RNA sequence: AGGGGAUCGAAGAUGAUCAGAUACCGUCGUAGUCUUAACCAUAAACUAUGCCGACUAGGGAUCGGGUGGUGUUUUUUUAAUGACCCACUCGGCACCUUACGAGAAAUCAAAGUCUUUGGGUUCUGGGGGGAGUAUGGUCGCAAGGCUGAAACUUAAAGGAAUUG
């Protein structure tokens, strides 16, 4: 306070901020590759769903839509990108 | 900015305001109603030169007690009546 | 005197000039 | 504050704040100046000589006395890793 | 809704000098901040800037040295009439030998006195002393 | 004899400190007039207003005697002290010793041009109090002082040759406009310009050179 | 009530200040002492006074009183000053936290080790 | 000129609460404006409560007080119950005891 | 002006967490301290002791360095500051104001409790606000010893300790005493522990 | 205009009190109080404090949403839930402490960033009475609402704070 620097906020201070005050904006979801071992293919969730996500072949569940995040559903793996 | 329009064409509200806002001046709305020529016992002029009808002896408001002699007159102009004062010592022996 | 009773007082008085302008009508 | 030729006409040209290089009047009777000493080899602290720093009375009030005096002082090499410019 | 973008600028640099700071951000930035940014910094009442670039309107962090009493704006663009510059001058600035105000003319944004050498005018926005 | 208390007292007679313009430099709290009595003796007195005010008490009306008074030379240094006593004498007596400590630094300057000697302000400057905002405003030579005839005083007795005045408020109440008039010129060491920028090597403090010759024992 | 003014116990103050070496436990030399070694008006106000300046005396023998201090206290003080043969390197290691020790290891070097892990 | 921050007492966010009736003169006031009183005490009294069990069957019983909720009118909370009226300060403080 | 061996040492690393000067304040916290040092989990922030020790110096820089080390001023209204400030300015110039304060000593000559001083040291500025309040009346550099929760306004250099108790503030104000004597005094060349005893600026008993 | 009409209860009637007592207190109790279908459009309808946007300063609570946690508790076999705990973050109803600042003060995170006087916009006031009166227009079944003067009078009326 009275002299910082704005320019360079420190990772931590502004990791905890708001997802519209941070320096430059961006969002703070993410994306992932999901399987559930049935089957062998990984299809792509968003981590935000509001679609209860239907899986590829076998129309079986894969997330449920929340408040923010989706929740996974039962035995299912994951990997953000 | 309270109130007042800041625009660059906000002219036109900013005088009528004004026009309007004018009425609430006491010796404006005096002047442009013309209260001066419609009531005022004189014209709206300086003097005025009436007649006189009985001599008058007004007592003072408090906290002062005396006799005022005035006389009332009857303007010529206008026949519209009225009393008036009569100053310094004596002086009322001057009228009729 | 209290302002309420006052508005009072002169709500009345419309109503007898209100009603003795009627007689003229 | 010259003149129409040389002359240093009108008096007094006062301290400004280290901090924020504004004015430090007269009836500011809050303000600070500090002395940190000038030393030399093994201990010893050289009498008179000192690294000197003027704080207004307007800084102070709004506490603003420490953190302040902390980066002048170590960004003129007399306080090592105490301050951080990033936040 | 926002209504004039310099005048938040040139708010938010005042109150950062009021309370002894050195720097502020100011959002959004535009074309006219920056020429008013760059006409102060020419005559030294703020250090240096830096334009960041959000994908939007961008933001801009200034640097302040404490030279700076008050950096004002005039909210409605007035027009002025080469004549009538030295009547704002001395409405609204400290003396006759420092302080600028600042107006956009046909020849570009820029303080009174160069306006003066450039014999242009046009409207009034702001100024600094 | 005078015989001072506090450290800043002492290198005073002690001839040590030779103006208050040192004071001035290092901001030095005054506490005792004789100080500013052998520092600016050209200072001459100016009772600018007494008038009567009453405590209901009890068991008495006190009704003592508040008395303003205004000092100066007419070359840069003006004091403004107010006192109510018993007895309008010694209202008087106490005000002027009041108005000595208060004693404060005029910056003057040229309306706008560089030529001899500077006889009008350096910046417009405002000063308010209690209800009166008295405004300072540069002015061409033999101007004069364009202000009512206190406020002229207090003025001419800080030498300020040319300058324009505006007052807002209830200005019939003396005791608030002259001390708004004194909070505007007190605010023009504290507007900084241009010509101020320039950075000085920060002085040393009197009190830390002769400590010697200052200290008790 | 017997309580003393403010002039009795202002001047019984003002002596036991400068007049502790000469003055006593006793109030009859107390006294005599008063005589020489101040004026006082009248008989009454005199025995007043060094009868309680005898008071004042009497119990300054079991610790201080709060309104006289004739300086011989304050060095008494210090010469009555001194303690302490055991400190607080004893025994084995400093005791620190999870974090404390993290401070340590993002300076500095040397130090017996010592860990906890505290609860909500 | 004004004389309290709660106004009256406690009602921000709302425009309107309820009546209640004083318990005492059964004046109308404002349920948030209302002081109140948990008037929790014993069924017996003081030294009655010897008598009570002495002359009962059981052991020692039970013994379980009357509850009832009090409101008072302001005038009424003034006129004897819990008010004073204190300095312009202790006014400010909101404690019970 | 960077010295060369005015490191923080092991021992005096030691002392420290001895007194627990780095045990910081707990659900209070003032905004205006980077003196910390990651928060220990339930309660306590653990305050970065190097930061301590480097602001002590400056103390020391700044004490000596007034030309009559008499009129150095040291204050503290606490008792667990009271016995180590009487020990501070014993070993050093410096004038000791333990227990009351009284009010108008540096405004107001008249007073008999009347100062006059160059710099100002207190142990608690919340308990001695007085002080620090008071020498704002009238231009005097203070320096401080204080918590993660102390109120920083009107003090320069604070001295980010522990006044939780016990013996951190008379072990600072022991350091605070060493370094002035190691400053341009009568003292020593390398670590030299120092004859004096830190328990004797300490709280006694019962 | 229907229904309803327990309760409480303008009016009225009484018992008392009082010099009087058209009242305060006690009783009787019409309308009313509730509801349907229409009117009426006013309250100290109050935060006596327009709305949109920016900026300026600390602190602990709480309400709703969200994120993080090898947190606590629930046992079953660990999870999954749920409630709880801690950190942060949006948007709420408020309080605390300060005041850079504002104010005639009382006080005010707005009543701040105003003689260093301009972000946008709406509305109202211009000494006190006369008087929200007269008049015209208009709305209403009515009661009344909206709009709303003047002549004349007058040196104060008023605000906050202090001492009595
Ligand atoms: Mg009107
Ligand atoms: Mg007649
Ligand atoms: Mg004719
Ligand atoms: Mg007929
Ligand atoms: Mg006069
Ligand atoms: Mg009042
Ligand atoms: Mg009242
Ligand atoms: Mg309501
Ligand atoms: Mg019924
Ligand atoms: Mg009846
Ligand atoms: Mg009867
Ligand atoms: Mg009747
Ligand atoms: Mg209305
Ligand atoms: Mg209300
Ligand atoms: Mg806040
Ligand atoms: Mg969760
Ligand atoms: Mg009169
Ligand atoms: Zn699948
Ligand atoms: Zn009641």
């Amino acid at each position: 306070v009275l002299v910082q620097d704005l320019l360079h906020p420190t990772a931590a201070s502004e990791a905890r901020k708001h997802k519209l005050k941070t320096l430059v904006q961006g969002p703070r979801s993410y994306f992932l590759d999901v399987k559930c071992p049935g089957c062998l293919n990984i299809t792509t969730v968003f981590s935000h769903a509001q679609t209860a996500v239907t899986c590829e072949s076998c129309s079986t569940i894969l997330c449920t839509p929340t408040g923010g995040k989706a929740k996974l559903s039962e035995g299912t793996s994951f990997r953000r990108k | 900015g309270k109130g007042k329009p800041r625009g660059l064409n906000s002219a036109r509200k900013l005088r009528v305001h004004r026009r309007n806002n004018r009425w609430a001046e006491n010796n404006y709305k005096k002047r442009l109603l013309g209260t001066a020529f419609k009531s005022s016992p004189f014209g709206g002029s300086s003097h005025a030169k009436g007649i006189v009808l009985e001599k008058l002896g007004i007592e003072s408001k408090q906290p002062n007690s005396a006799i005022r002699k005035c006389v009332r007159v009857q303007l010529i102009k206008n026949g519209k009546k009225v009393t008036a004062f009569v100053p310094n010592d004596g002086c009322l022996n001057f009228v009729d | 005197m209290r302002a309420k009773w006052r508005k009072k007082r002169t709500r009345r008085l419309k109503r007898k000039r209100r009603k003795v302008r009627a007689r003229s009508k | 504050m010259e003149n129409d030729k040389g002359q240093l006409v009108e008096l007094y040209v006062p301290r400004k704040c280290s901090a924020t290089n504004r004015i430090i009047k007269a009836d500011d009777h809050a303000s600070v100046q500090i002395n940190v000493a000038k030393v030399d080899e093994e201990g010893r602290a050289i009498p008179g000589e000192y690294v000197t720093y003027a704080l207004s009375g307007y800084v102070r009030s709004r506490g603003e006395s420490d953190d302040s005096l902390n980066r002048l002082a170590q960004n003129d090499g007399l306080l090592k890793n105490v301050w951080s410019y990033s936040r | 809704t926002r209504s004039s973008v310099l005048a938040d600028a040139l708010n938010a640099i005042n109150n950062a000098e009021k309370t002894g700071k050195r720097q502020v951000l100011i959002r959004p930035s535009s074309k006219v901040i920056i020429k008013f940014l760059q006409v102060m910094q020419k005559h030294g009442y703020i250090g240096e800037f830096e334009y960041i670039d959000d994908h939007r309107s961008g933001k801009i962090v200034v640097q302040l040295n404490g030279r700076l009493n008050k950096c004002g704006v005039i909210s409605p663009r007035f027009n002025v009439k080469i004549g009538d510059i030295e009547k704002w001058t001395a409405n609204l600035l400290p003396a006759r030998q420092f302080g600028y105000v600042i107006l956009t003319t046909s020849a570009g944004i820029m303080d009174h006195e160069e306006a003066r050498r450039k014999h242009v005018s046009g409207k009034i926005l702001g100024f600094v002393y | 004899g005078w015989v001072p208390v506090t450290k800043l007292g002492r290198l005073v007679k002690a001839g040590k400190i030779t103006t208050i313009e040192e004071i001035f430099l290092h901001s030095l709290p005054v506490k005792e007039f004789q100080i500013i009595d052998t520092l600016l003796p050209g200072l001459q007195d100016e009772v600018m207003n007494i008038k009567p005010v009453q405590k209901q008490t009890r068991a008495g009306q006190r009704t003592r005697f508040k008395a303003v008074v205004v000092v100066g030379d007419s070359n840069g240094h003006v004091g403004l002290g107010i006192k109510t006593a018993k007895e309008v004498a010694g209202a008087i007596r106490a005000g002027i010793i009041i108005a000595k400590l208060s004693v404060i630094p005029i910056r003057r300057g040229y309306w706008g041009t560089n030529l001899g000697q500077p006889h009008s302000l350096a910046t417009k400057t405002t000063g308010k109090c209690g209800s009166v905002t008295v405004r300072l405003i540069p002015a061409p030579r033999g101007s004069g002082i364009v202000a009512s005839p206190a406020v002229k005083k207090l003025l001419q007795l800080a030498g300020v040759e040319d300058v324009y005045t505006q007052s807002n408020g209830k200005t019939r109440t003396l005791e608030n406009t002259l001390k708004a008039a004194f909070v505007a010129i007190g605010n023009t060491y504290g507007f900084l310009t241009p010509n101020l920028w320039a950075e000085q090597p920060l002085p040393v403090s009197p009190l830390d050179i002769y400590s010697d010759e200052a200290s008790a024992q | 009530g017997r309580v003393r003014t403010k002039t009795v116990k202002r001047a019984s103050k003002a002596l036991i200040e400068r007049y502790y070496p000469k003055l006593t436990l006793d109030f009859q030399t107390n006294k005599r002492l008063c005589d020489e070694i101040a004026t006082i008006q009248s008989k009454r106000l005199r025995n007043k006074i060094a009868g309680y300046t005898t008071h004042l005396m009497k119990r300054i023998q079991k610790g201080p009183v709060r309104g006289i201090s004739f300086k011989l206290q304050e060095e008494e003080r210090e010469r009555k000053d001194q303690y302490v043969p055991e400190v607080s390197r004893s025994n084995g290691v400093l005791n620190v936290d999870n974090q404390t020790s993290d401070l340590v290891k993002s300076l500095g070097l040397k130090l017996p080790l010592s860990v906890i892990n505290v609860s909500a | 000129p004004k004389k309290r921050a709660s106004n009256g007492r406690n009602k921000k966010g709302r425009g309107h609460v309820k009546p209640v009736r004083c318990v005492n003169c059964s004046k109308s006031i404002p349920k948030d404006k209302a002081i109140k009183r948990m008037a929790i005490r014993n069924i017996v009294e003081a030294a009655a409560v010897r008598d009570l069990s002495e002359a009962s069957v059981y052991p020692e019983y039970a013994l379980p007080k009357t509850y009832n909720k009090l409101h008072y009118c302001v005038s009424c909370a003034i006129h004897a119950r819990i008010v004073r009226v204190r300095s312009r300060e202790d006014r400010k403080n909101r404690a019970p005891p | 002006s960077l010295p060369a061996t005015f490191d923080l040492t092991p021992e005096d690393a030691q002392l420290l967490l001895a007194a627990n000067t780095h045990l910081g304040a707990r659900n209070v916290q003032v905004h205006q301290e980077p003196y910390v040092f990651n928060a220990r989990p339930d309660g306590v922030h653990v305050i970065n002791v190097g930061k301590t020790w480097e602001k002590l110096v400056l103390a020391a820089r700044i004490i000596a360095a007034i030309p009559n080390p008499e009129d150095v001023v040291a204050i503290s209204s606490r008792t667990f500051g009271q016995r180590a400030v009487l020990k501070f300015a014993a070993h050093t110039g410096a004038t000791p104001i333990a227990g009351r304060f009284t009010p108008g000593s540096f405004t107001n000559y008249i007073t008999r409790s009347f100062k006059e001083p160059r710099l100002v040291i207190v142990t608690d500025p919340r308990s001695d606000a007085q002080a620090i309040k008071e020498a704002s009346y009238v231009n005097i550099p203070v320096i401080a010893l204080t918590d993660l929760d102390s109120p920083s306004e009107f003090v320069d250099v604070a001295i980010p300790c522990n006044n939780r108790g016990k013996h951190s503030i008379g072990l600072i104000w022991y350091l605070l005493a060493r370094e002035v004597l190691r400053l341009r005094g009568a003292l020593v060349d390398r670590t030299q522990p120092w004859s004096i005893m830190p328990d004797l600026y300490f709280y006694r008993d019962p």
